C-alpha cells in the first residue's frame, strides 16, 4: 500500500461498529449517538443523567468489561449551551478493546461521581473540578488538586488568560511571597496562523 | 423523561461571581463580537466563517531594559471564537461583559460575463487582455 | 564603521545610540556598551563586481547547500548592477 | 422562475442565468482555486488554476469564465480537477524565484498557500529559471517582476478601477512582461490597490518593506478620517505600533479599495506628535508642564469669560464624543460660538433639516441614478472612493455624467457644460439643452461639492443647485422616493459636527471676536492672531504641532484616530466609529476625557464620565449617531427649498476652481498628511519625476 | 436665560411621530420665519419615541415626549417653549 | 588544529576572550532600536 | 422549560441562604484561630470585617444555584485554612497589603493613564 498513508482496519472498524449498536440497543434511555472515527475508535454520547448506569453496564457486563479507567478530563467549548464536555476513556483486557464515553454539562448542572464505578475516578475529578469549575456531585473529597490554595477561577477555560491575573514576589516589607496583578515586562505575542484557504474538504459544513 | 427532580429559576443566568474574574476586567471591558474581515492581501475566504469575540485594546509600553512591549492587560491575548452571533452573545452576557455586536458582512453576488469584454456599443469593451 | 556620538558613546551599525538626556545610558557605567565593530554594509561594498557575459546569472551564496537558495539574477540593465537578495554580491554583464 | 437546477458534487443549487461555474461553487461555500479571477475586474480566464471536471464531459472548464449550464455536476475535489490544479501550481512554479524569505509576501501569499493546499509538495523542475527586470512606477508600488505570475490583475484594475491605462504586457510567451514599457510611475490617488489586488509579491508596498510579518500583526478593525467617504480599513498593529493599514470591505462604501493617502499617510502619526501639555513661560515660549497645571490655567480663564468672550473652531479630524463635549463644556459659559472651519451656507433652513446638507442618495445609489450632475467638485481627489463609484456606473451602467467647473481629469469621458456658476441659471429655466436631460432622465443625481460652498457666495449656489433639483424631483420622471439633491463633504468630521448644532464657518467669531479661544485639531488657520483681540488666550487641543499649535497659550496633547474609539459620520450621514489600536503618545489623552476634566477643573462638570455615557449624550442631540453602520434617510426638500427662495443672493462672476486642480494637490490636504514622509515623496515625484 | 436651541427628534414612519411630521411639513417654514436665528434642529431617526429638546442659558435642558400627539399639540408645545423660558 | 587548521575569515575574533561575567567587561543588554515617535519641537520665538 | 434545571443543593433561595449563614458561622468562629494559629498581625475585628465584606460583595445574587456554589467554595476555602494547607501568605493575600491605593475619581485616573 502506499508507504506514507497509514493503512485502514476494517475489520476492527466493523466490530467496533456493531458493538456500539449493542450499546446503543441495550441503554436506549441514555445513549444520544455513536459514531466510529476513521482510524477505529468508538465514541458513546449520553445524556449526563446516564454516567453511573452507562459506567457501570460498560464495567461489568460480561460482553463489555471495561475494568480500567484509562482517563477522565473534560473539554471546554464555548460556543455551545452546555459548554463543558466530559470524557470517559475506558479500557477493557478482556476483549482488548477501548472505548470513549462522553457527556456533557454547563456551569451551574452537577455531574453525578463516577468515584463507585471506578475509584480511578477521585483524582481525575478533582482535577476537573479544578480546571474547568465542574461540580461533581457525592464525590468523596472535592477540592482544588493543581491550583495554589486560594487560587481564583479555572485555568483550563478558553477564557481564562494564559498568564492569569495575579502574579507573585518576595516582598522585603511583609517579610513575605505576596500576590499582584499580572505584569509582563514582554507580552506574549499572539500569532494569526490559519490560512484563509480550506485544508479538508471532507469536513466543509454547510453554508 | 427524568427521575432527577428539577427546580425552577427564572432568574438571568449570571456567572460573574464564580469565574474569579477581577472586578476591573469585568465592569470596565467592552468586547466586540463580529466575523473577521478578510484579509485583503489574499483571497481565500476560510477565516471569514467563524464569530469572534475579541476585548478593548489597552496600553502597551516599552520595557526600559529591552524595548520590549510590555503589557498590563490580562485579557489581551483573548480571542474566542462562535458558531452563531447569537452563542457569542449569550456568552458575554453570563459573563457580564459590556458588548457591541457588528453585523456580518457578506460580499454581495455579482454578474460576471466573460463576453462582456468584447461589447460592440457598450463601454465594458476591453482595451487589452 | 563605529563612529561615535558627541557624548562619547558609539554608534551601532544599526544607528542606536542613546542621547545627551537619556538616563538609561547609566546601565553603561563601570560597564561597557557591547557593539560589534565589524559592519556588514562596509564589508559587503568592499566586495568587487563580477563581470559575466550572460543576461542572467544565478547565486546561491557560495558553498553549495551551506548557502541561501539559489536565484537568478537578470542582468540586463546597464546603468546599475545585479545584486543578490540573499547575499549582497553585485553582477555585472560584460560588453552587452 | 428564472433560476435554473445545478449540481455541485451533486448538491441541487438553484442559481441564475449567467452564473459562472465558479459561482455556483460558492453558493454552497466552496471556493474554486484561483489567481486571475477577481471577482471586482473582468474576466480574465488566463491562470488556468480555476479548471473544474464537469460530469460527462472530457473537458476541464474554467471555472471562473464558464457560465453553468442546466444539469451540469460541478465536480470539485475529482481526481480529474485534482491533477488539474497539480498541473498549473507546477507550471506557475517553474519560473518562480526561491524569495519567500527575503519576500514581503510571504506568510499572506495565495501562490504559497495554494501550493499547499492543491499543489504537489515538490519540485521536478530541473531547468534554470527565467529572471526579469524590475519596473520602477513610484515611491509607493515597489516592483520585484521575477515573482510575477502574469495574471494581468493589475493591468485590469488599472484599466478598469482606476480609470488609466498605463499597464500592459510586452513581448509574448515566456518573455511577457507586465509594465509600463517606457519608464512611468503609475500615480494615482488609487494606485496602492495594485498591491493588495495582485496576489504575489511582485507589487508591494514600497513604505511597509521588511517591516513585518502578517502572523504577528494584530487587526484592529476602524475607519478613514482622512477625507468624508468613511472608508472601513484594517489597522495592522505590532507590539504597540503602527504598521500598516489596510482595506476592509464595505459594498456600499469603499467595495474593497482605499485610496493612497488613506493607504499610505498613517506614517504622519509617527512625526510631529504632541505628547505632553505645554504652557508659556515668562519668556513666552512653550514649555512642557503637567496636566494638572495645564488644566488649571485653562480653568482659570474660561472661569472668568461668559458668552461671546469663549469662542471653539474644531478641525477636520474630530470625532463626535469630542465635539459634543467642547459643545457642552462651552454651553456651561452660556457661549454658542461653535465653530466649524469648513463653511456650509446658513440661509435659509441651514442646518435645521439633514436633508440639506447631505449626499441624500447615497454613495450606493450612484450605480441607480441616470445621469449625474457634478458641481464645482473635483471628486477624484475630494472623495477618491466616491469618484471609483461613479466609474463603475459610467462603466457598467453606461451613466451620463456632466460637469459644471474646471474641466478636470475624472478618469471618465463626461459632459463639460462650463466653468460659470450662471449656467445653473439656464438648467434651472430650461434655457440649457442639458436640461432637458435631467427632465428625461428617471433617476437624476445633482451633487454639489463642498468645496464649492467655500466661496461667498456660496448660499447663492446652493440655492440655485437645489432650485434644479426641486424643479425635477416634484415633477414627472422621478419616483417619490428618490433623492436628487447631494453635498458631497471632504472633512471627516463635517457632517457630525452640523449634526450637533455647530456653526458652520468662522463667521460668527469674526463677527464678535472672542477673548478665550479653544482651537479643536483646528489647523487649516482659518482664524490667526490677527484677526482677534490682542490679549485673547488660545488652547489647542490635538495631536499634531502643525499650524494652530504654534500660536497658542495652552497645547492639550489629544489622541489621532488610530488611538480612540471614536465616532465619525460620513458624507453620507453615515455614523460609524474606530477602535483603538494603538493608545496615544507619551502624556497625550483621549479628546473628550481632556474636555471632561477640564470641567472639573473649572466647576461645571459635565454629567458623563465614561465612553458610553457620552455616546448617551450624543444620543440626545442628534439620535443617528449612535446608529453605527445605518444611513437615516432625511426628507423635507420642498420644505428647505422653501426656506431657499426667502432671499435672493447674486452669484459671483468668478469661474468654479476646485481647490484641487491636479495630484500633487492630493497627498497633503490635513495635518497627519502634511508630516507624511511618505505623502512627501509623492509630491515630488508627481512635481520633479522619478529622478 | 433665554432660549438658545431647539431640537425635534422623530422617526420617518412611526405613527407615534405621524403627528410631528405633519408640523414639519405644514408649519415648520413658518416657524422658522418668525425665529430667523434660533436653531430648530430636526433629527430624524428610525424607531425613536418623538421628542422636543429645548436648551436654554448656560446648558439647561428640557425634553417634552411628543408621543402620538397631533400636528396641533405639537404647535402648543412649542409655543410653550418659545414663550417660558427656563 | 594543528592538523586541520580553522578556515580563515577576516572576521574571526583574532583574540579569544574567557567568560566576562563579573567584571567592567561584561555585557549590558540594551535596546538597538531607534526611536519610534518624533515629538513636535515648539517654535523658539514668541508668538509676537 | 428552559428554566427547569437540575439544583446542586439547595432548591430555593430560602434553603441557599440557611446554608450561606451556616459557613458565615463557621468562618466567624474560625477567625480567632487562625490569627492566633498563623500568627497574624491582623486583629479578629480586622479578620471579622473582612469576612462580612467577603460576603457582601455576593449580597445581590437569586440564583440558587449561583449561591449553592459560592458555598461550596467557601467551604473549600475554610477548610483550607482550619486544617493549615494555606501558609501566612495565603491567609494574607485577601488583604493586598502591598498593593497601593488606585485612584477612583474620574481626574485621578486621568492624570495617571488612559483606563476607565
Ligand atoms: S510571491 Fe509568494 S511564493 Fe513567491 S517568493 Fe513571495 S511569498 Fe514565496
Ligand atoms: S504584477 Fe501581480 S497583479 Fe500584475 S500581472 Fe503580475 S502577478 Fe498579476
Ligand atoms: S481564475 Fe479562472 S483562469 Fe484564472
Ligand atoms: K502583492
Ligand atoms: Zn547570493
Amino acid at each position: 500500500t502506499r508507504p506514507t498513508v497509514r493503512p485502514r482496519n476494517d475489520v476492527a472498524h466493523k466490530q467496533l461498529s456493531a458493538f456500539g449498536e449493542y450499546v446503543a440497543e441495550i441503554l436506549p434511555k441514555y445513549v444520544q449517538q455513536v459514531q466510529v472515527s476513521c482510524f477505529n475508535e468508538l465514541e458513546i454520547c449520553i445524556h449526563p443523567d446516564g454516567v453511573i448506569p452507562v459506567l457501570t453496564f460498560l464495567r461489568d457486563h460480561s460482553n463489555a468489561q471495561f475494568k480500567s479507567l484509562a482517563d477522565l478530563t473534560a473539554v471546554d467549548i464555548p460556543t455551545r449551551q452546555n459548554r463543558f464536555e466530559i470524557v470517559y476513556n475506558l479500557l477493557s483486557l478482556r476483549f482488548n478493546s477501548r472505548i470513549r464515553v462522553k457527556t456533557y454539562t454547563d456551569e451551574l448542572t452537577p455531574i453525578e461521581s463516577s468515584v463507585p464505578v471506578y475509584k480511578a475516578a477521585n483524582w481525575y475529578e478533582r482535577e476537573i473540578w479544578d480546571m474547568f469549575g465542574v461540580f461533581f456531585a457525592n464525590h468523596p473529597d472535592l477540592r482544588r488538586i493543581l491550583t495554589d490554595y486560594g487560587f481564583e477561577g479555572h485555568p483550563f477555560r478558553k477564557d481564562f488568560p494564559l498568564s492569569g491575573y495575579v502574579e507573585l514576589r518576595y516582598d522585603d516589607e511583609v517579610k513575605r511571597v505576596v500576590a499582584e496583578p499580572v505584569e509582563l515586562a514582554q507580552e506574549f505575542r499572539k500569532f494569526d496562523l490559519n490560512s484563509p484557504w480550506e485544508a479538508f474538504p471532507a469536513y466543509r459544513q454547510p453554508p | 423523561t427524568r427521575d432527577t427532580q428539577l427546580i425552577t429559576v427564572d432568574e438571568k443566568l449570571d456567572i460573574t461571581t464564580i469565574t474569579g474574574v477581577p472586578e476591573e476586567h469585568i465592569k470596565t471591558r467592552k468586547a466586540r463580537i463580529f466575523v473577521p474581515a478578510r484579509n485583503n492581501m489574499q483571497s481565500g475566504v476560510n477565516n471569514t466563517k467563524k464569530w469572534k469575540m475579541e476585548f478593548d485594546t489597552r496600553e502597551r509600553w516599552e520595557n526600559p531594559l529591552m524595548g520590549w512591549a510590555s503589557t498590563a492587560d490580562p485579557l489581551s491575548n483573548l480571542v474566542l471564537t462562535f458558531s452563531t452571533k447569537e452563542d457569542a452573545v449569550a456568552f458575554a452576557e453570563k459573563n457580564g461583559w459590556s458588548y457591541d455586536v457588528e453585523e456580518r458582512k457578506v460580499p454581495k453576488p455579482k454578474s460576471k460575463s466573460y463576453g462582456a469584454n468584447f461589447s460592440w456599443n457598450k463601454r465594458t469593451r476591453v482595451s487589452t487582455k | 564603521g563605529v563612529r561615535t556620538s558627541p557624548t562619547g558613546e558609539k554608534v551601532t551599525h544599526t544607528g542606536q545610540v542613546y542621547d545627551d538626556g537619556d538616563y538609561r545610558k547609566v546601565r553603561f557605567v563601570g560597564r561597557q556598551k557591547e557593539v560589534n565593530e565589524n559592519f556588514a554594509i562596509d564589508l559587503i561594498a568592499e566586495q568587487p563586481v563580477s563581470q559575466v557575459g550572460s543576461r542572467v546569472i544565478s547565486c546561491d551564496g557560495g558553498g553549495g547547500a551551506l548557502g541561501h537558495p539559489r536565484v537568478y539574477i537578470n542582468l540586463d540593465k546597464e546603468t546599475k548592477t545585479g545584486t543578490c537578495g540573499y547575499c549582497g554580491l553585485q553582477f555585472r554583464q560584460q560588453h552587452h | 422562475s428564472n433560476l435554473i437546477e445545478v449540481f455541485v458534487d451533486g448538491q441541487s443549487v438553484m442559481v441564475e442565468p449567467g452564473t459562472t461555474v465558479l459561482q455556483a461553487c460558492e453558493k454552497v461555500g466552496m471556493q474554486i482555486p484561483r489567481f486571475c479571477y477577481h471577482e471586482r475586474l473582468s474576466v480574465a480566464g488566463n491562470c488556468r488554476m480555476c479548471l473544474v471536471e464537469i460530469e460527462k464531459a472530457p473537458k476541464v472548464v474554467a471555472a471562473c469564465a464558464m457560465p453553468v449550464m442546466k444539469g451540469w455536476n460541478i465536480l470539485t475535489n475529482s481526481e480529474k480537477t485534482k491533477k488539474a490544479r497539480e498541473g498549473v501550481m507546477e507550471f506557475l512554479l517553474a519560473n518562480h524565484p526561491l524569495d519567500c524569505p527575503i519576500c514581503d509576501q510571504g506568510g499572506e501569499c495565495d501562490l504559497q498557500d495554494q501550493s499547499m493546499m492543491f499543489g504537489s509538495d515538490r519540485s521536478r523542475f530541473l531547468e534554470g529559471k527565467r529572471a526579469v527586470e524590475d519596473k520602477n512606477i513610484g515611491p509607493l508600488v515597489k516592483t520585484i517582476m521575477t515573482r510575477c505570475i502574469q495574471c494581468t490583475r493589475c493591468i485590469r484594475f488599472a484599466s478598469e478601477i482606476a480609470g488609466v491605462d498605463d499597464l500592459g504586457t510586452t513581448g509574448r510567451g515566456n518573455d511577457m512582461q507586465v509594465g509600463t514599457y517606457i519608464e512611468k510611475m503609475f500615480m494615482s490617488e488609487l494606485s496602492g490597490n495594485i498591491i493588495d489586488i495582485c496576489p504575489v509579491g511582485a507589487l508591494t508596498s514600497k513604505p511597509y518593506a521588511f517591516t513585518a510579518r502578517p502572523w504577528e500583526t494584530r487587526k484592529t478593525e476602524s475607519i478613514d478620517v482622512m477625507d468624508a467617504v468613511g472608508s472601513n480599513i484594517v489597522v495592522s498593529t505590532r507590539t504597540g505600533e503602527v504598521m500598516r493599514i489596510l482595506p476592509r470591505m464595505h459594498e456600499d462604501i469603499n467595495e474593497e479599495w482605499i485610496s493612497d493617502k488613506t493607504r499610505f499617510a498613517y506614517d504622519g502619526l509617527k512625526r510631529q506628535r504632541l505628547t505632553e501639555p505645554m504652557v508659556r513661560n515668562e519668556k513666552g515660549l512653550l514649555t512642557h508642564t503637567t496636566w494638572e497645571d495645564a488644566l488649571s490655567r485653562v480653568a482659570g480663564m474660561l472661569q472668568s469669560f461668559q458668552g461671546n468672550d469663549v469662542a471653539a473652531i474644531a478641525g477636520g479630524l474630530v470625532d463626535a464624543e469630542a465635539l459634543i463635549a467642547l459643545k457642552d463644556l462651552l454651553n456651561r459659559v452660556d457661549s454658542d460660538t461653535l465653530c466649524t472651519e469648513e463653511v456650509f451656507p446658513t440661509a435659509g433652513a441651514g442646518t435645521d433639516l439633514r436633508s440639506n446638507y447631505l449626499l441624500n442618495t447615497t454613495i450606493a445609489g450612484v450605480e441607480e441614478a441616470d445621469v449625474v450632475l457634478l458641481v464645482g467638485t473635483n471628486p477624484r481627489f475630494e472623495a477618491p472612493l466616491f469618484n471609483a463609484r461613479i466609474r463603475k456606473s459610467w462603466l457598467h451602467n453606461d451613466l451620463k455624467v456632466a460637469l459644471i467647473g474646471s474641466p478636470v481629469d475624472l478618469t471618465y469621458r463626461y459632459d463639460h457644460l462650463g466653468d460659470s456658476p450662471k449656467i445653473l441659471q439656464d438648467i434651472a429655466s430650461g434655457s440649457h439643452p442639458f436640461s432637458q436631460v435631467l427632465q428625461e432622465a428617471k433617476k437624476p443625481m445633482v451633487i454639489l461639492g463642498s468645496s464649492a460652498l467655500q466661496r461667498n457666495d456660496g448660499a447663492a449656489i446652493l440655492a440655485a443647485v437645489s432650485n434644479i433639483a426641486q424643479k425635477i424631483r416634484t415633477s414627472s420622471g422621478v419616483t417619490g422616493d428618490w433623492k436628487v439633491m447631494n453635498i458631497l463633504h471632504r472633512i471627516a468630521s463635517q457632517v457630525a459636527a452640523l449634526d450637533l448644532g455647530y456653526k458652520p464657518g468662522v463667521e460668527a467669531i469674526q463677527k464678535n471676536p472672542p477673548k478665550m479661544l479653544f482651537l479643536l485639531g483646528a489647523d487649516g488657520g482659518c482664524i490667526t492672531r490677527q484677526d482677534l483681540p490682542k490679549d485673547c488666550f488660545i488652547v489647542y487641543q490635538g495631536h499634531h504641532g502643525d499650524v494652530g499649535a504654534p500660536i497658542a497659550d495652552v497645547i492639550l496633547p489629544g489622541a489621532a484616530y488610530t488611538e480612540k474609539s471614536a465616532t465619525y459620520v460620513n458624507t453620507e450621514g453615515r455614523a460609524q466609529q474606530t477602535k483603538v489600536a494603538v493608545t496615544p503618545p507619551g502624556l497625550a489623552r483621549e479628546d473628550w476625557k481632556i474636555i471632561r476634566a477640564l470641567s472639573e477643573i473649572a466647576g461645571m462638570t459635565l454629567p458623563y464620565d465614561t465612553l458610553d455615557q457620552v455616546r448617551n449624550r450624543l444620543e440626545e442631540v442628534s439620535p443617528n449617531l449612535v446608529r453605527y453602520d445605518d444611513v437615516e434617510g432625511a426628507n423635507y426638500f420642498q420644505q428647505a427649498s422653501e426656506l431657499s427662495k426667502l432671499v435672493n443672493q447674486q452669484l459671483l462672476a468668478d469661474p468654479l476652481v476646485p481647490p484641487q486642480l491636479t495630484i500633487k494637490d492630493f497627498y497633503m490636504t490635513d495635518s497627519i498628511s502634511r508630516a507624511s514622509q511618505t505623502m512627501a515623496k509623492c509630491v515630488k515625484a508627481v512635481t520633479e519625476g522619478a529622478h | 436665560l433665554g432660549l438658545r436651541e431647539i431640537r425635534i427628534h422623530l422617526c420617518q414612519r412611526s405613527p407615534g411621530s405621524q403627528g410631528v411630521r405633519d408640523f414639519i411639513e405644514k408649519r415648520y417654514v413658518e416657524l422658522k420665519k418668525a425665529n430667523p436665528d434660533l436653531p430648530i434642529l430636526i433629527r430624524e431617526c428610525s424607531d425613536v419615541q418623538p421628542k422636543l429638546w429645548a436648551r436654554y442659558a448656560f446648558g439647561q435642558e428640557k425634553n417634552v415626549s411628543l408621543n402620538n400627539f397631533s400636528a396641533d399639540q405639537v404647535t402648543r408645545a412649542l409655543e410653550n417653549v418659545l414663550s417660558s423660558k427656563a | 588544529p594543528t592538523v586541520k587548521p580553522p578556515t580563515a575569515r577576516k572576521f574571526i575574533w583574532t583574540n579569544h576572550k574567557f567568560n566576562l561575567s563579573g567584571t567592567p567587561q561584561q555585557y549590558v543588554p540594551y535596546s538597538t532600536t531607534r526611536k519610534k515617535i518624533q515629538e513636535w519641537v515648539p517654535p523658539s520665538t514668541p508668538y509676537k | 422549560a428552559s428554566t427547569s434545571v437540575k439544583p446542586i443543593f439547595s432548591r430555593d433561595m430560602n434553603e441557599a441562604k440557611r446554608r450561606v449563614r451556616e459557613l458565615y458561622r463557621a468562618w466567624y468562629r474560625e477567625v480567632p484561630n487562625t490569627v492566633h494559629l498563623f500568627q497574624l498581625d491582623i486583629s479578629v475585628k480586622q479578620g471579622r470585617d473582612k469576612v462580612r465584606e467577603m460576603f457582601k460583595k455576593n449580597a445581590h445574587i437569586t440564583d440558587p444555584r449561583v449561591v449553592d456554589l459560592l458555598v461550596i467554595k467557601g467551604k473549600m476555602e475554610l477548610e483550607e485554612t482550619i486544617k493549615v494547607w494555606k501558609q501566612r501568605t495565603h491567609v494574607m493575600r485577601f488583604f493586598h497589603e502591598t498593593e497601593a491605593p488606585r485612584p477612583k475619581d474620574f481626574l485621578s485616573k486621568f492624570y495617571v493613564g488612559h483606563d476607565p
